[PDB]
């Protein structure tokens, strides 16, 4: 006979860090919509990060974000077609600059997600962190609107708290697009808008610094007669509304009593 | 049905090939399963004439005189072999297409047989062996070699829908290749007709069955083997020709899908009776087969005085009585159309399947009639030398279809196409449709003889397909889902989740058959099957499986004697029937177990079961507990039901051993729970920042007594701070109590907003002393660092 | 696919029997007629129509069972993979489309469609499907579709 | 603005574009299924450390760190789940551990990394004494992993 409530061999039980599971319900409600998910190095090039997004060195622009610059020799940091590209190394402030890869090596029309650790020398506190992730997102093609950018973020929305859910969105400034944007989601549970992150119309000198290094590199134009949307949005932000977690500074905390947390959670 | 290239190009003459037709009929919607080329003929086969036929005294064979350009000697056992007709004649050197011993003179029974006669499975154009071919006596010169008059054919299998009835005729393959362009030659029906009294009546006693019903009258016959045209025509198609009329009414049939029966007038007495059979009422079949009929079954009979009889089975197959013969001169030409049910029923009934009733049953076109009765007749005329009265007789009276609105906007909007308004039109008039109106709603009335063109989008899709499919161009749609569609796909992730986790924790997925051996509910020891099947594809598979678990296990036995696995870690989810059909999911353990493949230390059986499960459960974030139960199908010792957040979801433990034996089996261990698993929400608890409280503490226990009942006891009194509770030791024996186990406890508790004080440890280490021996249970150790 | 038609006699279906058996309906309900085992997908196509409002798209995954003699390429249990995409504006191209979405997804770039006309009570235009397997070299039926029948919608709202 | 979404067929060489991201996460989604328990770490490391854990120096380091510590980019993965080993002790006792991480490496080049810990007494009857742990428990559970992978695996000394 045998005590059958007694305790089974102690056999490990795994899970998944908050934000891979956050990070994978956004690419799924995407991938829904059509678009694919494509990731970019850490480690980036000035002129991919800044110059290329129109954002110019010793101006307004490049004062608003706090990067963190690099140094070191033998470091080979390769181009969207594994060419080896020069210019100062930093950490990535944003997931943007996988907008230029991506189109100088590839073709429209398209659609891509890209989610990326990304870097800010600032100050951390309860919903600010030097290290966090964020969301890329990019369509471009012939005819498309700001129209359909509002639509993407409607469906964030509908996916991420239902039917009662809606958007808002405001003008803001980014180099990189224009009409610019920042929008929030209505969290019908919260009864609160969330900030969620920026978006717009790909400025033409995007796609004009995208054509004229696809020229360098030998490629035809791609991206004369057509437009497009992009946005970029926090994921740790909207994984702590979502997951109900109070600290940003939690994530990377690496304690496995609030990693546990989330074994259920998918 | 079988389309013979030729026959067709006889409709449709601008046929490029056997290939661009197969390509043009897939267009069209006809599959065409295999393409054959049919008969070649050496040139050693030629015409002959057969001037005489004697006996061969005590035999039962014959000596045929033919004339072959020079007269030879044949000897034929065929029992139609008789003077008067044509042969195929193979000559000394000739190689059959099927039996590979060249032909060659040789003496038979006293005569020297100078090749020899074929039959049609001989000559290879037909499977029938049993007499020879019967050409018209003067088809060809003697002697001229049956190639040219008989080249070979190629046929194409063609699947016909049984939306498409129209398409079970040759003409009506040809009128839809018509509506892609080609030019339709239709047969013309050139009639000689005399304006006489039909010698005999019609009686439609049952309009049910019969909604249209005609007959001709052909006298004069001079009934003879078929031209070689028409007898290569019906080979090709499958048939095997009989003579003049039967062949032209097997011809027609084929021609515009129109089944069509002569009765010869000998036995119609004074006329046809359209009618149900009177029970047990007899009727012998062409076939030759002797039947009893239902009285269901619609009738042709005939009827003299005061007497009925049947003379055949209506729309399904011909009395064996009114066959034509050589000796007839004048028929009753059948030219109906059947009510579909009917036929069908009888068909089944008495385990038929003729062109006729496959025809019938598919529909008819309820207006062919009078011009099938004109072709056929014609044809008669023509081959028969019939002469033919000029009126029919006549029953019901079919309405012509009715006009079907039909807008060219909506056939563009439905296939996402822009085909100009007058091309759409113009193909509909090509394909038989009335089209009225300006627009741009059009009145489109369908030619009686398609039966799938009721509706509008019938009307478009005949558009489209004559169009070409590959015209309609490719898109992609776009809008906003409805609101109650959003979160529609929760439960399907769910169970996919699930079966990844099983299969990432180490399970291995298996897929076992929704039947169920009805014995098997005893083998097993289950509830016998609520639902079983009336036509079962075998007993062992008679009912719908009750649960998983037995499948599981037959598939580890068939394992192992197959293959011999060491060991098996199994699951399976799937749908189960009782009460309601609900989804499982099961899982099975054998074997050794884990360890270290060469030490000899091993965990398995039932707690290496409980420990993946507790793993699976932790993984979900779930609550997960066993309490001793007994089941029917488990080991009484090893068995106890699953409790997942609290509630009863399954059960776990070990196979019977009876029923391992039974089958031949090692101990197996196994669980079922009932999908989908209950569901708890994330409630992210911010965990106390503190040093935590570390205390250990033994409980004596009787040995009946379930750790499950202590933990539980523990656990209440440990009070709102208790962190953890873990079990690290069990004991039993000196120096405790006979009877009696020891449960070593390793407890933590902790304060979410500061440490706590020895005074709130020890004091809930006592609460928990006072309920534990206030229960029956003593504290051997406590308070133990 | 009214019964003693030729139509029901292209499939066969395998005909249960016992009593205490519930089959809830889309809305829960308790349906009523002769049971059996689904001879395809396609009963859930009316199932979720009548239960949800378009526009919409969904894909039904699911076991079948036929009773026919089982070959290399024939079972009498397979599954099906149901399609099913309503609103207002849907045409033929888009399920045109989205086959040859399938393709390019399965095969790569190099991949094609084929739609020929084929017969299906259900629907009108109707249409069978093979998909231009590159690697392989040959079309391969993958199988059957077309815009829904007018009568399906109208047992749909009826029910 | 009125809402709306976009219809095209994408241009051809964006198919198939989603394979290596497909390729990583269902790595992770095995892992957290066999059993280990998945930890973010940021990227940066100590100088310091590339003595104390004996590997060569980094390649990349910070003209701005957030402090000293965090002066260089990190070119393993393992050291980082040491420390967050020692920290979990220090914070509650945990008897064991079984974690894995996947992030970026830099080192002449920027590369993916994927690295697993265990820590305890290993596996077994929880009131048992006899247990499956140390060397052979994690080269067992990594015999596992490829299996499930369906790829070779082999130690070599
Ligand atoms: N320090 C920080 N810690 C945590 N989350 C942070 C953060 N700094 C920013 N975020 C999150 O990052 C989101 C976007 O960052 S941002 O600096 O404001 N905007 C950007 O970086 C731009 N690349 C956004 C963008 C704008 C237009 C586009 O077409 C594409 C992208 C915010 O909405 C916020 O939720
Ligand atoms: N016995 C069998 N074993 C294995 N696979 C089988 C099978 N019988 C059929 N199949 C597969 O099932 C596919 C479709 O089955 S079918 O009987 O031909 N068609 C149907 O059942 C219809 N429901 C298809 C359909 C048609 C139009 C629609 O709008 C929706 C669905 C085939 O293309 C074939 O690949
Ligand atoms: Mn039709």
């Amino acid at each position: 006979r045998v005590d059958v409530s007694l305790p089974g061999a102690s056999l490990f039980s795994g899970g998944l860090h908050p934000i891979t599971l956050m990070e994978r319900e956004l690419v799924e409600i995407f991938r829904a919509l059509g678009y694919q998910a494509v990731e970019g190095p850490e480690v980036e090039s000035e002129f991919f990060n800044f110059d290329a997004l129109n954002i110019p060195e010793h101006h307004p622009a490049r004062d608003m974000w706090d990067t963190f610059w690099l140094t070191g020799e033998g470091f080979r940091l390769e181009g969207p077609l594994g060419e080896e590209v020069e210019g100062r190394l930093l950490l990535r402030t944003h997931t943007s600059p996988m907008q230029v890869r991506y189109m100088v090596a590839h073709t429209p029309p398209f659609r891509i997600v890209v989610p990326g650790r990304v870097f800010r020398f600032e100050q951390t506190d309860a919903t600010h962190e030097a290290v966090f992730h964020q969301l890329e997102g990019l369509v471009v093609g012939e005819g498309i609107a700001m129209a359909h950018l509002k639509g993407a973020i409607y469906e964030l929305a509908q996916a991420l708290f239902g039917p009662d859910s809606k958007v808002r969105f405001q003008p803001v400034y980014f180099p990189f697009v224009e009409p610019g944007a920042q929008f929030a989601v209505w969290w019908p549970e919260g009864g609160k808008w969330l900030e969620l992150g920026g978006a717009g119309m790909v400025h033409p000198k995007v796609f004009q610094a995208v054509d004229a290094y696809r020229e360098r590199l030998g490629l035809p134009p791609a991206y004369r007669g057509v437009t497009g949307f992009a946005f970029g949005l926090g994921v740790e932000r909207l994984a702590m509304l979502r997951y109900g977690i109070p600290d940003i500074r939690y994530f990377f905390g690496g304690r496995l009593k609030f990693l546990e947390q989330f074994k259920g959670v998918l | 049905m079988r389309v013979p290239f030729s026959w067709l190009k006889a409709y449709v003459p601008e046929l490029e090939s056997p290939e661009v037709l197969e390509e043009r009929l897939a267009g069209l919607g006809f599959e065409t399963d295999r393409i054959e080329r049919v008969f070649p003929i050496p040139r050693g086969v030629v015409f002959a004439r057969v001037l005489e036929a004697h006996p061969i005294p005590g035999t039962r064979l014959k000596r045929l005189v033919l004339d072959a350009g020079r007269t030879v000697e044949v000897v034929s056992g065929a029992e139609n072999a008789r003077k008067g007709i044509g042969v195929a004649l193979a000559l000394p050197g000739t190689e059959l297409p099927g039996l590979g011993q060249k032909v060659g003179e040789r003496v038979i029974q006293g005569v020297r047989s100078f090749g020899m006669a074929l039959s049609p499975r001989e000559l290879g154009v037909g499977e029938y062996g049993g007499g020879l071919l019967e050409f018209p006596e003067d088809a060809l010169p003697p002697g001229t070699p049956l190639s040219e008059a008989w080249p070979e054919e190629v046929v194409l299998d063609l699947e016909v829908t049984p939306n498409r009835p129209d398409a079970l005729g040759l003409l009506g393959l040809a009128r839809d290749l018509h509506a892609l362009g080609y030019a339709l030659v239709e047969p013309e029906a050139a009639l000689k007709a005399e304006a006489l009294p039909l010698p005999f009546a019609l009686k439609v006693e049952d309009p049910e069955g019969a909604p249209h019903f005609t007959l001709g009258y052909a006298f004069g016959l001079r009934v003879a083997p078929s031209p070689l045209w028409m007898q290569r025509a019906l080979f090709a198609a499958g048939m095997r020709p009989i003579n003049n009329v039967v062949d032209v009414t097997n011809y027609v049939m084929l021609e515009r899908a129109q089944p069509m029966h002569a009765f010869d007038l000998r036995f119609v007495g004074e006329g046809i009776a359209v009618r149900r059979a009177r029970e047990g009422e007899r009727l012998k079949t062409l076939d030759g087969v002797e039947r009893t009929l239902h009285p269901e079954d619609l009738v042709i009979a005939g009827w003299r005085g005061e007497e009925s009889f049947p003379l055949g089975l209506a729309g399904v197959m011909g009395g064996a009585e009114s066959e034509v013969r050589e000796d007839t001169e004048a028929i009753a030409l059948e030219v109906a159309c059947f009510d579909p049910v009917s036929i069908r029923k009888t068909a089944r009934r008495h385990g038929l399947r003729t062109e006729a009733s496959h025809r019938f049953e598919r529909g008819v076109d309820p207006l062919g009639q009078v011009p099938a009765q004109r072709r056929a007749l014609s044809l008669l005329q023509a081959l028969a030398g019939a002469r033919v009265a000029e009126a029919l007789l006549e029953a019901g009276s079919p309405k012509p279809p009715e006009a079907i609105p039909f807008r060219p906007e909506y056939a563009n909007r439905l296939l996402g196409t822009s085909y100009p308004e007058a091309e759409q039109i113009a193909i509909l008039k090509r394909l038989g449709c009335r089209v009225e109106g300006e627009g741009p709603t059009y009145r489109v009335t369908p030619p009686s003889h398609r039966l799938d063109l009721r509706l509008e989008e019938d009307l478009v899709e005949e558009v489209a397909r004559i169009q070409g499919y590959e015209t309609i161009p490719l898109a992609l749609p776009a809008f906003f889902p409805a609101p109650d569609n959003r979160g529609v796909e929760a439960p399907y992730r769910k169970e996919q989740r699930l079966r990844e986790v099983l299969s990432g924790l180490g399970f291995q997925e298996v897929y076992t058959y929704s039947f169920m051996d009805p014995e098997d509910a005893r083998r097993f020891r289950l509830d016998p099957p609520r639902l079983l099947l009336l036509n079962p594809l075998a007993p062992e598979k008679a009912a719908l499986r009750t649960h998983l678990f037995p499948g599981l296990v037959r598939v580890l036995k068939e394992n192992l004697d197959l293959d011999r696995p060491e060991r098996a870690l199994l699951f399976e989810v799937g749908r189960v029937f009782r009460e309601r059909e609900e989804t499982h999911l099961a899982g099975l353990l054998f074997g050794e177990g884990v360890g270290l493949p060469w030490a000899k230390e091993r965990l398995s059986g039932y707690f290496l079961l409980k420990g993946y499960l507790e793993a699976l459960f932790a993984r979900l974030g779930l609550a997960f507990r066993v309490e001793a139960q007994a089941f029917p199908f488990l080991h009484p010792g090893v068995s106890g039901r699953v409790l997942v957040e609290g509630e009863e979801v399954g059960f776990l433990g070990a196979l019977h051993p009876e029923i391992a034996q039974e089958l031949e089996l090692p101990p197996v261990h196994l669980f079922e729970l009932r999908l989908p698993l209950p569901d708890k929400p994330l409630a992210f608890q911010d965990p106390s920042r503190h040093p935590a409280a570390f205390r250990d503490l033994a409980v004596v226990v009787p040995a009946p007594t379930p750790y499950g009942e202590v933990e539980a006891l523990v656990r209440e009194a440990a009070g709102p701070y208790l962190e953890s509770l873990a079990l690290f030791d069990l004991y039993q024996g000196p120096p405790l109590p006979e009877g009696h186990k020891s449960l070593a406890f390793h407890l933590r508790f902790r304060h979410p907003k500061r440490t706590l004080r020895d005074e709130e440890v020890e004091e809930a280490v006592s609460r928990v002393a006072e309920a534990l021996r206030a229960r029956g249970f003593g504290l051997r150790g406590l308070d133990t660092p």
